C-alpha cells in the first residue's frame, strides 16, 4: 500500500509540531520516524511509536492509533530544519511516506 | 514442583463456575 | 557495528553497477542488509532485503528482475547489481541493517555513508 | 574447585492448548476428555507481536507428531490480544499471559460437544548449566539441549547443538521491551532464540571465557608466611590456622581448564589488601605467583619486603591443615 | 540450629474418575482414549458420609476447567459404597477405596463406546512443612498453599493462606471415625478441612 | 466450650423476645448454634440453626417468618428473636452445638442451661 504524509509543515520556534502519516489499519503496524538534514544519511528518531533511541531528546514523541500514526515535536529548535519520514511493512517490502519538510520560521 | 504447581493458580481462574 | 560502502559510480545507459557495503565489529550474520535509493532532493525508495546468514532475498516490485543481491561471508561485504539502467537512476544509494529474516518490524537503525551512481 | 552452576535468566514463550470434550445429559454434564498441549510461539511472533506492541496471536499453529495443526482461541477469528500481568504469588518470578478462563462450549441437549482455548504464556526463568557448558535447564525442569554460549560470532559456532539450524536464530540490534513498564531499552543486544517443539527460549548471548570461572575465590590472606623446606613450601596462615603444602615448581595458570578468572580476581584482592594495609610498610616483589597445595588448592601469592588442560579437585575437609 | 521440618499427620479425600473410550473390532477392541482425573471429595460428603457412616457415594461433582462435571460410576444410578481398606505393600501407610475394577463398555460390533468409574479413595499422608510455614507438602509431592496453623482460634487467621475463604472449613467437636476398627474417638479436636482443586485435605 | 444463657423472661401476648447465648472458650465461629424449645412436660422441638461464621441461618417450617437469628461477633453471642408471641411459646429454650453449615450429622454434644419464657 502507500503512506500519505503531508508534503509540508510550518511551526514558530516557541509552538510545537505535528507530523501525520496515514494509512489503511496503520494501527496494527509499528511505524518508524526517520529524521534526514540535507547531504546526511536518514537518522532514526522514533521507533515502535512511542520510543526513542539513545541519545534522542525528550522532545520527540509518538503516536499509532486506528489509521493514523503522528509525531511531536515540542520546542521546535532552529536545527530541527529536516525531512521526516514515515515507514512501516506491509505485505514484503517497507513502504516509505513521501516526506514532510519541518521550515523553522 | 512448587513452580510448577503454582501455574494453574497465577495463569488461570480457579473459582469461576460459567453457565449458560 | 559501522557499514562502510564503495565510492562514487559513473556509468553509460544499459550498463550494470555492482554496489559493495562492508560491516565492521560484529559477524554480520546476525541481521539483515536493506538496500535503499534516493534520488536528488526526492524521498526515500525502498530497492530490497537480504539475509547473509541464508542468503535469501527479497525485492520490491517496481525493481523485480533487475536487482541482485549476493555476499561473501569471509569479507562480511554485501554486494547489490543493477542490471539495465537508465537516466532516472542516478540517485545516492544507502545499506542499512532493518527489516527481514530477523523480523519484519525491524528499524533502520545504522546506515552506510551511501554511494552516488550517475548515468 | 567451583561447583555451583552458571545461571542466567532466560525466557519462555508459549502457547498453552486445551481442547475439552463435553457431553450434555438431561440434568448433567460432564467431561468426556481434556486434550492439554504446550506449543512453541514462532519466531516471527516473539519478535513482531510480543516485543514489538506487547501483543500476542489468538491462533496457534504448530507441528505436533509431524503434522501442521492449528487451533483458534474460542473457535473463533484471529485477533490480537494483550499480555497482562499474572497473579501475584511469592517466590515466584514475573510472568504474563492473555487468557484466563476455559472455553467450553455451549450446552446442546444429548451431544458430544468440542472447545478450544489458547493461553499465551511469557515466563523469565532462571536457566542452569554445569561444565562443560553443553546443555542448560531451565526453572521449569525442561532441558535444552545446547550450549548456552552458541552462537554465529566470536567462534561461537564451534559449540554444541542437538538442534537443527532452522531451530535457532541470533538476532543483532534487538532492542527488549518491557513487559510491565512498557518501556524500552536503549542499548541494543544480540538475543538468542530456540524453538523447542514444546516452547520457545530466548536469552542474551555472552562470550564464553569471561563469563564461567572453573575456580573460585575461597580465602584473601593478609599474612600467609612462606617457607621451604623439605624441597617443599609450606604456607601458614594463623588469621585462619591453616597451613598448606606445595611443591618447589610453579603452576602453569595456562593448563587450568576456563582459567581467565583466577589472575584478574587474584590481582583485584592482591592489590586491595596491599592498598588498604601494607602501602606505608612494604613493597612487592616481582609479579603473583600460582602454587598447587595438597587437597587441590590454588594458591596466588605475592611476596613482599619491609623498607629496611585438566580440572583441579578440591576436597571437602580442611581439617588436615 | 534447626534444620528439620516440622512434620503432622493429614487425610487426603479424593475420587480418581477415569472415563475411556472404546473402538470394537471385527476380533478386536482398542483403547482410542482414556481420561484420567482426580477430584476433590466436598465437605458434605467426607463429614455426612465418609466419617458418620464410613460409605461414599458413587458419584464425582466437581468443578474442573470452570465447569460443574458430574460424573457416575459404571453409568448407573448414585449409590452409596462402602470403604474397603486397599491392597497391603510394604512400607506404606494406611489407605481405603471402595471401587477395585474398571468399568468398560459393553461390546457393540462397529462402534465407539464410552464408560465411567469412579473410585473413592481415602489416604492417610505425611506432611512436611518448613520456616516461615506458610505452605506445606504432602507424602504424594502435591504442595498445599496454606499455612498449617491457618484458621479461625486465638489469632491463628493472620497466617498465609492463598485459597478463597469458600475452601477452608474449621469444624470443632469433631469425633473421628477409624475406618478400620470402625471405632470413633471420644476426645473432640478442632479439625481443619481444605479442598484443592484436585483433593480434599483434613 | 460452654455455653451461657440469659435470665427468665416474661412477656405480654404480641410482644417480641431476644435470648442470648454466649459461648465461652473458642472463637465461637468454628460450631453452628442450634436453638431448640421445649413446653412444660412436652417433647423437644427443634426451632433452628445459624452458622456464626457465615450468617446462614435456617428455620424449621412451622417457625418460618417469626424467628431471626442473628450474632455479635466481637463477644461471641447468638441471639434468637420470636416476634409475635402467643399462649402457647411459654417454654424452655435451649442453644446447643449441633447440625449446619459444619455438617447435616452433627450431634448436640453441648447444651445450655435453658431460659424459661412465659407468656
Amino acid at each position: 500500500a502507500g503512506l500519505t504524509q503531508p508534503p509540508s509543515v510550518s511551526v514558530a520556534p516557541g509552538k510545537t509540531a505535528r507530523i501525520s502519516c496515514g494509512g489503511n489499519n496503520i494501527g496494527s503496524k509499528s511505524v518508524h520516524w526517520y529524521q534526514q538534514k540535507p547531504g546526511q544519511a536518514p537518522v532514526l528518531v522514533i521507533y515502535y511509536d512511542s520510543d526513542r533511541p539513545s541519545g534522542i531528546p525528550e522532545r520527540f514523541s509518538g503516536s499509532n492509533s486506528g489509521n493514523t500514526a503522528t509525531l511531536t515535536i515540542s520546542r521546535v529548535e532552529a536545527g530541527d530544519e529536516a525531512d521526516y519520514y514515515c515507514q512501516v511493512w506491509d505485505s514484503g517490502s517497507v513502504v516509505f511516506g513521501g516526506g514532510t519538510k519541518l521550515t523553522v520560521l | 514442583q512448587r513452580r510448577n504447581q503454582l501455574h494453574d493458580l497465577r495463569f488461570a481462574d480457579i473459582d469461576t463456575v460459567i453457565h449458560a | 557495528v559501522q557499514l562502510v560502502q564503495s565510492g562514487a559510480e559513473v556509468k553509460t545507459p544499459g550498463a550494470s553497477v555492482r554496489v559493495s557495503c562492508k560491516a565492521s565489529g560484529h559477524t554480520f550474520r546476525t541481521f539483515d542488509i536493506n538496500w535503499v535509493r534516493q534520488a536528488a532532493g526526492q524521498g526515500l525508495e525502498w530497492m530490497g532485503w537480504m539475509s547473509p546468514n541464508s542468503g535469501n532475498t527479497g525485492y520490491a516490485r517496481q525493481f523485480q528482475g533487475r536487482v541482485t543481491m549476493t555476499r561473501n561471508i569471509s569479507a562480511n561485504t554485501a554486494y547489490m547489481e543493477l542490471r539495465g539502467l537508465r537516466f532516472d537512476d542516478t540517485a545516492v544509494y544507502y545499506c542499512a541493517r532493518g527489516p527481514g529474516s530477523t523480523g519484519t518490524t525491524g528499524s533502520m537503525d545504522v546506515w552506510g555513508q551511501g554511494t552516488t551512481v550517475t548515468v | 574447585e567451583n561447583i555451583a552452576p552458571y545461571k542466567f535468566k532466560a525466557t519462555m514463550y508459549y502457547k498453552d492448548v486445551t481442547v475439552s470434550q463435553v457431553w450434555f445429559g438431561h440434568r448433567y454434564s460432564q467431561f468426556m476428555g481434556i486434550f492439554e498441549d504446550r506449543a512453541p510461539v514462532p519466531f516471527e511472533e516473539v519478535i513482531d507481536k510480543i516485543n514489538a506492541k506487547g501483543v500476542c496471536r489468538s491462533t496457534a499453529k504448530y507441528v505436533r507428531n509431524n503434522l501442521e495443526t492449528t487451533a483458534f482461541h474460542r473457535d473463533d477469528h484471529e485477533t490480537d490480544m494483550e499480555l497482562k500481568p499474572a497473579n501475584a504469588a511469592t517466590r515466584t518470578s514475573r510472568g504474563w499471559h492473555t487468557t484466563d478462563l476455559k472455553y467450553n462450549p455451549s450446552r446442546v441437549e444429548a451431544f458430544h460437544r468440542y472447545g478450544t482455548t489458547v493461553n499465551c504464556i511469557v515466563e523469565e526463568v532462571d536457566a542452569r548449566s554445569v561444565y562443560p557448558y553443553d546443555e542448560f535447564v531451565l526453572a521449569t525442569g525442561d532441558f535444552v539441549y545446547m550450549s548456552p554460549f552458541y552462537g554465529y560470532r566470536e567462534g561461537s559456532h564451534t559449540e554444541h547443538t542437538s538442534y537443527a539450524a532452522d531451530r535457532f536464530k541470533q538476532v543483532d540490534g534487538f532492542y527488549a521491551r518491557d513487559l510491565t513498564t512498557k518501556a524500552r531499552a536503549t542499548a541494543p543486544t544480540t538475543r538468542n532464540l530456540l524453538t523447542t517443539p514444546k516452547f520457545t527460549v530466548a536469552w542474551d548471548w555472552v562470550p564464553k571465557r569471561p563469563s564461567v570461572c572453573t575456580m573460585t575465590k575461597w580465602q584473601e590472606v593478609d599474612e600467609m608466611l612462606r617457607s621451604e623446606y623439605g624441597g617443599s613450601f609450606r604456607f601458614s596462615s594463623d588469621a585462619i590456622s591453616t597451613t598448606f603444602t606445595t611443591n618447589l615448581t610453579e603452576y602453569p595458570l595456562s593448563r587450568v581448564d576456563l582459567g581467565d578468572c583466577i589472575g584478574k580476581d587474584a590481582r583485584d584482592a592482591m592489590d586491595r589488601i596491599f592498598a588498604r594495609r601494607y602501602n606505608a610498610t612494604h613493597i612487592k616483589v616481582g609479579q603473583p605467583q600460582y602454587y598447587l597445595a595438597n587437597g587441590g588448592f590454588l594458591i596466588a601469592y605475592q611476596p613482599l619486603l619491609s623498607n629496611t588442560v585438566e580440572r583441579i579437585k578440591t576436597t571437602s575437609s580442611i581439617e588436615f591443615a
